[PDB]
RNA sequence: CCCACCAAUUUUUAUAAUAAAAAUAACGUGCAGUAAUUAAUAUAUUUAUAAAAAUAUAUU
RNA sequence: UAAAUUAUGGUCAAUUGUUAGUAUUCAUAUUAAUUUUUUUAAAUGUUUUAUCAUUUUAUAAAGGUUUAUUUUUGAAAGAUUUUUUGUAUAAAAUUUUAGGAAUAGUUAAUAAUAAUUUAUAAUUUUGAUUAGAUUGUUUUGUUAAUGCUAUUAGAUGGGUGUGGAAAAAUAAAAAAAA
């Protein structure tokens, strides 16, 4: 994982691939629990 | 205005902006003073008796 | 009349024409007044076209010359495209400003 | 790196046009209009002075 | 005057005799009518051997024909055992795992196509003593193999590993499959459904040149 | 739409053709007519000449 | 005899129906660190 | 062999008795391919070896 | 990465001098520590930092290199001058 | 353990803050 | 020996183009970031932009890409990809007009699985047959609107 | 790959299909780096090439008459810019190396 | 072993009269865990230059 | 609850080194790259003509484009003649952002080229529009890897309506009518 990417830490990369998820509910989920 | 709304689909399903939960009886008690008991009837949820 | 024709390419509703049937639901008022205000405004704009001479001549020259001198009469790819706002967006913006959105249908 | 490979006798030994399997392309019927007429005009080309 | 059968129950004709439900299960009941119109005049019995509806559905088998008879449509509800969020596959092999870590002798697990030829294959490779009431169609018992103490099923696992994904398996795959980790493997099974419904392991894939859905491993 | 269901819905419309050439069957032979002309063909629009 | 439903009350949840959604089990996805794979990156273990 | 030792679960990752005793308790908890063949009913030759009549050990004798 | 936050990718900065004193070094480990105020403009915006000046005292030097460091010793600085 | 004590101790101070503001405009 | 698809796409390159890009593109450099503005005030309402981007369609990570394997693909024979499709009627407000949502498949071969995306399509009916909720083909033509 | 490439699914293990395009990814398309047969040309032309169709070569008593690897320092890559080589397309590119050596 | 303010520099977000966080060996105040001096914890409420508690439930 | 059927009348093993192919060193990388003791070489006058003219000489302005941009064609090729000769443009899938919401010269129909009309129009939480970043579709690096990490396919409305076709005012290894 390349560290310029979607901040500085994993767990900010490993959310922003889970939003492409190909399940509706974990996309969903991760692209609006923090928002929330 | 329920009666005669301005907009389609007044409630949404949204993760955001869900305003079914903000249709209950209880947030007309605030302005119960102002409020329209006819207009509380037909469009309110979990009504008391 | 429920199917196409493979062989001729003909739609459920060619091939329903061709046989006769009818096919049509029932329309709402809205769907009839669309069908039928068409003869209606071609009776109308016939009718001061036939009534007024001077008007309908000084529109239709109007007309004509806005068309004539628009500044892209020419049919080239740019005017051929079916959705110049979408395909041409990168124009969007800097270049051209009628078009505020870049996207406008389901394509 | 693959310094003496060999293959399968099959392919030497195998016919001409052995190998097209019988694969239907189906078409517009607009696109066979098409073709055809483009086809028929090809044959009915007079043999004048190039063809 | 067409009746719409809808769904394998109506298809298959339910009774559907407990008031208001229709996911109850009935294969009791069924059988225990078809007991009824049995025929206790010479009136020769059936025998309790698994049976076939259709004469075309014998086994090929000579030997294997001795084991089954020809019955008109008492040969449907056969069994004795009854059904034991997850696929058939999955939980067929968590079954057998947590029994052959109980040391049981036998496991009952779910009658399907794919876990009944699982069990075949394996019954093939040597990994299962024999099996009981296998020609249910609802479960069947597997009976363990137990060789100096220690369990001849080491290792089982179903391709499934979560239980929610499935693999298609190519002949790519099933030739790394049998020459995994450079060695030539007949050690572990690795078993595939193919298009044909028929359920091999990677030995036959690559002999016969396939591929298939995978469904487990065991060794 | 959804793919597993192919071969059912395949098996109900067999079922569903069989019963209708068994019941129905066919009243007579029908007079072919003259097949018309389609607007939508493929590709790019045509000039009018 | 009488059925005085209203469909309108059913689907603006009137009275306040509760379907007890599912928890963690649709919001998992476990780890992506690499690609899936059958039979999973670790097939068998032994504890 | 290959052997790939991951000790990132365990609280002390340096630890060298770890290493040794996941190492060991792997080699114990592996079986001879004689032991398979054994608890099979199969002849140890004919489950790594690739000879055609070896075919027949993996069916079921009728 | 949060390290090298003024480096802007490249292997090495360059930056002059504006002030120079000390500072402790975090416990247990007692003393005074050099390090100098840098600033330096990059893509017409001033930046300043504080980087440890382990650079030779001889002549009389106006600009410096910055390289990375790791030394866990000094609270709040990171970067070190090229000797 | 002494991390949640902290998290408590860091949320009673802002809330006591809170009402100190408050109690400002007032 | 057998080559992959890679060398001939090579060969194309090189009979199109003298040589192939073969030339180590270094993707080691150092890509960064530099903010400009305040710390939650990004100037967009929707989306904001504070790391750098993933750029390309079919580059990025996790991969997403067409399956043609599905029902359109078990039921017709399509001369061209898309050409054929069956979908739901959703909608005939517009005089003529069926509006019609149809499934197509995306691949992701990170997680090795498939899902069902959604698209709208104007279809034509000329004598205002279709009603919502009629299951219907359709069929690629002219454009009309 | 879509367009302009003739692959049409992953090499090892695919997302479940269905119907012809199962039977397909598993017994029908072809493959090329199966050892023991070609891929089968369509009936009727397959029965007369039957026992053509095993194996490669049928010699296995080949002496192997080419230079010897480099076992030390064992180079990773070899781009020589050639002259009258006409195999440089082929010779180009990211190569597994896994052979008897 | 060991908590909060005060004192003391300073650092970031911010330039709004903002506001907030955080790093810090010797000060001055109050007394804070470690079966530990007090059943424990949590939520909510209240007082004091703003430390410590009190009050009222829920949980174990 | 089938009860131990009996010339045991053929034992003599295995190995001959021959193959159905992703295989894993927690990192110090005999992995890739930038960074220290300062790498070079080619140029700029297209030509022809019926002479203040006419004829032949058509994408690397780079901009900031994620439902996006896709196209040779009436010239040439080209042939003892039509009579122009001659269907180029259009679709489907894939499309970025820690702190996610409305968009609009709008959708369809039309006896309407160049819409005075009709409609309960269209886009979007399955993620739109605006704003930021970035030249889209197996080309780089690395690994046991369907993972991660690169990439100038150099592509488009007011400057002349010429031309078959604008791309037409830097260059970019190119033979242009004896
Ligand atoms: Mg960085
Ligand atoms: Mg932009
Ligand atoms: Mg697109
Ligand atoms: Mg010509
Ligand atoms: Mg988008």
């Amino acid at each position: 994982i390349a560290h310029w990417y979607c901040g500085h830490k994993f767990r900010h990369r490993f959310m922003r691939d889970k939003r492409f998820h190909p399940s509706l509910q974990a996309s969903h989920d991760a692209r609006n629990r923090f928002s929330k | 205005d329920p009666d005669r709304p301005h907009i389609k689909h007044i409630y949404n399903q949204t993760a955001l902006a869900r305003n079914l939960r903000y249709a209950r009886y209880g947030y007309f008690k605030r302005d119960m003073h102002l409020l329209d008991v006819d207009k509380l009837v037909r469009h309110a949820r979990l009504l008391p008796t | 009349g429920l199917n196409g024709c493979v062989e001729t390419g003909r739609s459920r509703s060619e091939v329903a024409r061709d046989l006769g049937l009818s096919y049509t639901r029932p329309l709402h008022e809205n769907e009839k007044k669309q069908l039928s205000h068409q003869a209606v405004y071609y009776e109308r704009l016939a009718k001061f076209k036939m009534e007024q001479p001077e008007a309908a001549r000084a529109m239709e020259r109007e007309r004509f010359v806005r068309k004539f001198s628009g500044m892209f009469v020419k049919m080239d790819i740019r005017s051929g495209a079916p959705d110049f706002p979408s395909t041409y967006r990168r124009l969007l913006g800097t270049k051209v400003v009628r078009w505020a959105s870049k996207r406008h249908g389901p394509n | 790196f693959r310094g003496a490979d060999t293959y399968s006798v099959k392919y030497c030994e195998q016919g001409r046009y052995e190998y097209q399997r019988y694969l239907m392309i189906n078409r517009f019927p607009s696109e066979y209009k098409k073709h055809f007429l483009s086809f028929l005009s090809n044959i009915r080309m007079s043999s004048g002075s190039a063809t | 005057g067409h009746r719409l059968l809808h769904g394998k129950r109506e298809r298959e004709g339910s009774l559907f005799a407990v008031a208001n439900d229709v996911k109850r299960d009935e294969r009791l009941l069924r059988q225990q009518l078809n007991a009824l119109l049995e025929e206790e005049v010479p009136q020769t019995p059936l025998v309790d051997l698994p049976g076939v509806e259709r004469r075309r559905d014998l086994p090929a088998d000579p030997i294997t024909r001795l084991f089954f008879q020809h019955k008109g449509d008492h040969a449907l509800y056969y069994g004795t055992y009854d059904k034991p969020l997850y696929t058939p596959i999955y939980d067929f092999c968590h079954r057998i795992r947590e029994a052959t870590e109980q040391r049981k002798r036998f496991v009952v697990v779910p009658s399907t196509i794919e876990t009944r030829g699982c069990a075949r294959v394996m019954h093939d490779h040597g990994l299962v003593a024999g099996f009981r009431d296998f020609h249910n169609d609802r479960a069947f018992a597997v009976e363990l193999k137990y060789f100096q103490g220690d369990s001849t099923i080491n290792v089982i696992e179903p391709c499934s590993y979560d239980g929610r994904t499935e693999f298609e398996w190519s002949p790519k795959m099933m030739r790394r499959l049998l020459n995994t980790h450079g060695i030539h493997n007949r050690l572990v099974v690795y078993i595939c459904r193919t298009a044909d419904n028929r359920i091999i392991d990677h030995i036959h894939a690559v002999k016969e040149n396939i591929g298939g859905r995978g469904l487990m491993m065991v060794h | 739409l959804k793919a597993g269901l192919l071969g059912h819905y395949q098996q109900e419309a067999f079922e569903a053709r069989k019963r209708f050439e068994e019941s129905t069957t066919y009243p007579g032979p029908i007079r072919a007519a003259t097949p018309g002309d389609t607007r939508f063909y493929s590709g790019s629009l045509e000039s009018i000449l | 005899t009488e059925w005085k439903l209203s469909p309108r009350d059913i689907v603006l949840r009137r009275f306040g129906q509760h379907t007890k959604p599912p928890g963690k089990a649709a919001l998992d996805v476990g780890s992506m660190r690499g690609s899936v794979i059958p039979f999973g990156r670790s097939p068998g273990e032994q504890l | 062999a290959g052997c790939r030792i991951n000790l990132k679960a365990t609280n002390n990752p340096k630890s060298p008795t770890h290493t040794v005793e996941g190492v060991f308790e792997a080699v114990k908890a592996l079986r001879s391919v004689s032991e398979i063949a054994a608890s099979r009913g199969k002849v140890p030759h004919s489950l790594i070896y690739n000879i055609y009549p070896y075919l027949e050990e993996i069916r079921r004798r009728k | 990465f949060l390290r090298m936050w003024f480096l802007y990718g490249c292997c090495l900065r360059f930056v002059l001098f504006v002030l120079c004193y000390y500072m402790s070094p975090r416990l247990p480990s007692s003393g005074n520590r050099r390090v100098l105020y840098a600033v330096f403009y990059l893509y017409n915006f001033v930046w300043m930092l504080r980087c440890f000046f382990c650079c030779f005292i001889g002549l009389v030097m106006s600009l410096f290199i910055i390289e990375g460091g790791g030394f866990v010793d000094l609270p709040g600085v990171k970067y070190y001058t090229r000797i | 353990r002494w991390l949640a004590r902290r998290f408590q101790m860091k949320k009673h101070r802002i809330i006591k803050r809170f009402r100190f503001r408050r109690y400002k405009l007032a | 020996p057998w080559w992959n698809f890679q060398t001939e796409h090579r060969q194309r390159c090189v009979l199109m183009y003298g040589g192939a890009r073969t030339k180590n593109t270094h993707n080691a450099n150092h890509r960064v970031f530099i903010k400009k503005y305040k710390r939650n005030a990004f100037p967009n309402r929707t989306r904001h932009h504070w790391a750098v981007s993933m750029t390309g369609v079919l580059s990025q990570r996790p991969r997403r890409m067409p399956w043609p394997y599905d029902l359109t693909s078990l039921i017709f024979n399509q001369p061209r990809q898309g050409s054929d499709k069956i979908g739901y009627v959703v909608g005939t407000s517009m005089l003529k007009t069926a509006v019609v949502a149809t499934n197509h498949m995306v691949y992701y071969p990170k997680f090795n699985q498939r899902v069902s995306r959604t698209k709208r399509f104007f279809a034509h009916d000329e004598d205002l047959a279709c009603v919502e909720g009629d299951l219907v083909h359709i069929k690629q033509c002219r454009k009309i609107s | 790959g879509g367009p302009g490439s003739p692959v049409r699914g992953p090499g090892y293990y695919a997302p479940p299909m269905e119907g012809e395009h199962q039977r397909g990814y598993t017994a029908e398309w072809r493959d090329l780096r199966n050892p023991m047969r070609p891929p089968e040309f369509p009936t009727p032309w397959e029965r007369k090439y039957r026992q053509y169709a095993r194996g490669q070569h049928p010699s296995y008593d080949m002496v192997y008459a080419g230079p010897m690897p480099e076992i030390f320092p064992m180079r990773r890559d070899f781009r020589k810019p050639t002259r009258w080589d006409f195999h440089d397309i082929e010779k180009q590119g990211k190569y597994r190396t896994s052979g008897p050596y």
